[PDB]
């Protein structure tokens, strides 16, 4: 079939759009809650478990040795393009030329708990419902040269979900939401559009 | 060894099968445990009887749009409520669980069922004629021309709930309900009640090509 | 009759310590709009369990519920008993605070029941293990809830496992002369509790 | 592993075998059912006797070009009609089903057959001499020099239809038909009739290299 | 043999010719009834059933990340090159550089009925003989950059038919036709060219 | 003798409801040019089948035909009975309309028979299941037609399954004193009808 | 034989498995002997 839960997530859609000037670098936190087409399909469930793979597509406006680092959760993020975090061998990085076909890399499942939680009701001890066990890291795109890059490049990050397993369901969201990581709704819209009367279908 | 490169190699297909290299080799993930309530396919979700909005008029405004009014002064054979059987069209089914997961999956086919239940006092007694018509014609006019269809004479003193199996929709069909008798109360009893409706899909309800929502 | 939440019969696999507790009955008027409790918080500072959940910081238990309202044959209306896991109050407008999210034994009330105070419409709330209290058929409802959490343990004070909601869908109508309010009492019994570690 | 790239890889061949990646993986198509009349190969199409245009003169103009006239005042041994046996050349065979699917498939070879039938009254009686010549020579002149070939003495009082098997054409051959007797009528009977022709290919009719039409 | 019905359709011929300026994009409906060499070979039969694969050949007048989207039947077509339909993950799209060898993709069989119908005699209830079950979608070629493409590029779309199965036959068309999707003929030409007389082969 | 259309013997795999119907006989003159009927439309508003095809909106049936013309031994001519599936009138010039495409029991006539009013030449019309009515051999013709459609069901009113054409190829000649017209009567019997759904 | 090139080929992954070509083929290294006190995993160090 194609109504199984693995096929329902198996399209590789856009997540984040990252551009860099030459500052000199550009970082990007990993989060799937960026667009409304993926949030409404992932607040469906409460507990999920999945491996992900990525793809970086680069549109200038020739090839350079730009790299894509990876930060596992806990490692410090780079502050400058010539800092000492770019050469730490514990951060797995991917060197890819521009003119080559686009990069592709997989990420395993890093949360300490058995599955990711999209709803936490408690505290870590404004700190309400912020479970720290959803951190997946950054990427920190950097063009590599000795000085004076001067590209004005823009990357795009795609994401495919694989081997996904879902637990206990929840009903869908029915209202637009203001904040990024909170269900606040600013009380009201309805669900079904009106008709004239109760009669006359 | 010799090899060639057929056209179609240097491309990104956006729906692909080949795995990339893992970025952390040797990493063993944390092993799963037995969390109860695992969903294998979302076909199990659309077999859940959820509350159907019927009274979606302008002046409803709240929880009162989840219920159909039943008076005690209505003369016999006057239509109590009527709505289309259309999982996906803009109307009553837009609130239920079927009506949300069929905004995805462009082509649907199956056999929906509709369940009612009654919310009056224990002393009340009446009848209802839950009718149905095939999607060829419009709704009936009188009680007599609606009686000849697929009626289920549902009363109140015996049963508090009733179902109705609708056969083989595809990508209308109109259900009504008629009074067919007076609404009878004893004294010192409020003479108004409401009938909330349900909605679900039975076993042969299948889907086809995926599509984004709204 | 009884409704197993997802069919578990909650066993356990840290010592292993059953009195029928009874919360205080809420009055239900015409213009009332609902309640919620957020277990296992309301058993704190109450009974021997309260002396076992305040001092121990690992926890696992399952519950047996019994929501029962007593009405005569001259009233009408229908409630809705659902058990929502990881039930999060959103906050209108601007976070809701603390005395709104952890109500204690006095279960807090709703503001907008149509969206469950979380942007989730009530039309689809029957995904959760539900049980209709229709006042012309019965007067009781019973839900057995296992321990539903990703990590096999948690603290008793901070993390709430699930919540219990009671919503008047059809409003209560009554002829003049009858009593205005109808009580709703709730019974809570832990099934297989298993604590761990003492502070 | 080591590998090389032979010349001929980065090319689009316009007649290829390697499948591309499917754009919708997991999609199961709608399953077929038993529609009657399935054609496996188009060789079955060119074994259907279709109506052959013979009277393709200038003044024909309509359905009257589908039929050969037969008078009642023609003296014996005068040619009634004549046409080449050429499936593909510009002429009589251009209307039949053989003549369209052999504008494709440049090289053909086989054994065509030609069928006639008669459209007069029941009281009429005559004869015809359906002749044939090999593609070495032209058509004969007299009835006698046409009689020595591959004649079939077809009459009217007994048979209403007749066939003729033409052996082994390739990429001419001329068929005629002669009167060989008077056309005999009883009184109060219209003395004109028509003979419509047919055309088909038998079993050993094979084709070769494909080619676009017109 | 080579007179079987699979070999009779197994050449990959031209269907449509699409060019784009920079507007900014270019769309193209899928239809095999574009040229007369393919219409006369497909009004032969009444019911057909086949999978198809495509190929996009690009002739400028260097490489850019131009994509080829796909619209399954029912999804909305894009209106601008920076609209929100370009990022919907339910539309499968193909990113291909210019200098690479040309793209190639397969399309499965999407009609709701068991086989495609080239002749319908009825109504959906000017609406005579328009069966809606022949929709196959678009492609919506777009060059990808942040702004100011300036290419003046022209693509060509090829099509190969595979696994084809045909049912009940019909005779061929013998006259030129005026309209695109109707057999109207403006009554008259003959079928066979004339000769002098009925005699003299 | 009889001609099975593609060799089916139409069975069926919605209830399962056979009178020999008789359409009204057309007169055939010298300068006549043909007729067509487009089944299963002509059985509507006629008989018990008409009360079963107008109220039901799913349909499957097969037919048995019998085209029979009675001529004396002093006439001549030859007809052509063919059964064309999905037979579409094109329209000259500009769509043909409605009373041209659905003629009812009075079967409509041709304008240009040489191209069958669809750009399809008559020389190749014998692909369809044909039967020659030659007036010096016989006077009858019989075609059995199964249900030929991609979808296993359709509506009876809108979609026509196939058509029946009768074309005078050789024109009718007759000596003076004989009758000018020759009748053509047609018999229609449904074989395995199977309706579904009532409106 | 036909073959395609999926995206992700011309890249350096910094955590990889495929061996490069040895620069000195045929060279046999000096064989090891039994040095006592070999550590297989560093879990033995933290005990």
């Amino acid at each position: 079939l194609e109504t199984t839960i693995n096929h329902f997530f198996s399209r590789s859609g856009l997540v984040g759009v990252v551009n860099l000037t030459d500052t000199g670098y550009a970082t990007w936190d990993i989060d799937i809650m960026g667009f409304v087409q993926l949030r409404r399909k992932c607040e469906m469930f409460t507990y999920m478990r999945f491996n992900a793979e990525f793809t970086f597509v680069t549109t200038t406006e020739r090839p350079y040795m730009l790299q894509y680092m990876y930060v596992p959760p806990g490692a410090p993020k780079p502050t400058g393009r010539d800092a000492f975090q770019w050469q730490t061998a514990t951060n797995p990085s991917v060197f890819v030329k521009l003119t080559d076909p686009p990069a592709q890399v997989s990420v395993p499942f890093m949360s300490p708990a058995s599955a990711y939680q999209w709803f936490y009701d408690g505290y870590p001890t404004t700190t309400y419902g912020l479970c720290p066990n959803n951190m997946m890291g950054t990427f920190a795109v950097r063009v590599v040269s000795r000085e004076a890059s001067q590209l004005k490049l823009q990357t795009r990050v795609y994401m495919k979900l694989k081997h996904v397993r879902a637990w206990v369901p929840r009903p869908i969201r029915s209202q637009p939401y203001l904040l990024k990581n909170f269900p606040n709704y600013d009380s009201i819209t309805n669900s079904a559009r009106d008709r004239s009367s109760i009669k006359q279908a | 060894i010799p090899a060639e490169l057929r056209p179609g190699t240097n491309q990104f297909l956006t729906t692909d099968d080949g795995t990339a290299a893992p970025i952390l080799p040797g990493f063993t993930p944390t092993p799963t445990i037995h969390i109860p309530g695992e969903v294998h396919s979302l076909l199990e979700l659309c077999r859940v009887e959820t509350i159907l909005e019927v009274n979606n008029t302008t002046e409803a405004t709240g929880l009162t749009r989840l219920l159909i009014p039943v008076s005690s002064q209505n003369k016999a054979d006057e239509l109590c409520a009527a709505f289309m059987v259309d999982p996906g069209r803009i109307g009553p089914w837009q609130s239920t669980l079927v009506g949300q997961i069929c905004r995805y999956y462009t082509q649907w086919s199956g056999s929906l069922k509709v369940t009612f239940m009654f919310t009056g006092s224990f002393m009340a007694t009446g009848k209802m004629l839950v009718a149905y018509s095939p999607p060829g014609s419009a709704q009936p006019a009188n009680r007599e021309t609606a009686m000849l269809g697929t009626h289920v004479i549902w009363d109140f003193g015996l049963q508090s709930s009733v179902s109705l199996v609708i056969p083989w929709i595809s990508n209308a069909g109109v259900v009504t309900l008629w009074y067919q008798t007076n609404y009878v109360v004893p004294p010192e009893t409020p003479g108004e009640a409401y009938i909330i409706a349900m909605g679900a899909a039975q076993d042969n309800f299948t889907l086809k090509i995926c599509k984004d929502t709204d | 009759n009884i409704v197993l939440a997802y069919g578990e019969w909650p066993e356990y696999c840290p010592t292993r310590p059953n009195r029928f507790y009874t919360l205080d009955s809420k009055m239900w008027q015409e213009n009332s709009t609902g309640w919620y409790w957020k277990f296992p918080d309301v058993l704190n500072k109450t009974g021997v369990f309260g002396q076992n959940a305040q001092f121990h910081y690992l926890y696992r238990s399952g519950f047996c519920l019994h929501v029962q309202c007593n009405a005569s044959k001259f009233h009408q209306g229908a409630l809705l008993v659902a058990v929502i896991p990881e039930f999060v109050i959103a906050g209108r407008g601007p976070h809701p605070g603390f005395t709104t999210t952890f109500p204690g034994t006095t279960g807090a009330t709703f503001y907008d029941p149509y969206v469950l105070d979380s942007g989730v419409p009530l039309s689809q709330a029957l995904i959760y293990p539900h049980q209709w209290i229709n006042l012309r058929t019965n007067n009781c409802a019973t839900v057995i809830v296992p321990y539903i959490n990703a990590v096999p343990f948690d603290s008793a004070i901070n993390h709430s496992n699930f919540g219990l909601i009671v919503i008047p869908v059809s409003p209560l109508k009554y002829s003049s002369g009858a009593t205005t309010a109808i009580p709703i009492t709730i019974t809570i019994a832990p099934l297989n509790s298993e604590f761990g570690g003492l502070r």
